[PDB]
């Protein structure tokens, strides 16, 4: 059996607090869907 | 005999700090601060961030 990863597999890339900002990172994440 | 000391520079709560003694903290004044080795100058105020 298989399923569709429904918006999963994203983790906090580091330990820095950020707010009200969009931050771009490249690392090993599970792709959406 | 060789020992290599690998340092993770700061990104998380620090636990291994040098013999430099801490000082008291003064708020709402322009100060030259050093927090866990990260240095800079500015005024420290209370905040409501989490
Ligand atoms: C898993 O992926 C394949 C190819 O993308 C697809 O044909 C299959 O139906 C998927 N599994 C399910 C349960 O949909």
């Amino acid at each position: 059996a298989y399923t569709n990863s429904f918006t999963r597999g994203v983790y906090y890339p580091d330990k820095v607090f950020r707010s009200s900002v969009l931050h771009s990172t490249q690392d090993l994440f599970l792709p959406f869907f | 005999r060789v020992v290599v000391l690998s340092f993770e520079l700061l990104h998380a709560p620090a636990t291994v700090c040098g013999p430099k003694k801490s000082t008291n903290l003064v708020k709402n004044k322009c100060v030259n601060f050093n927090f866990n080795g990260l240095t800079g100058t500015g005024v420290l105020t209370e905040s409501n961030k989490k």
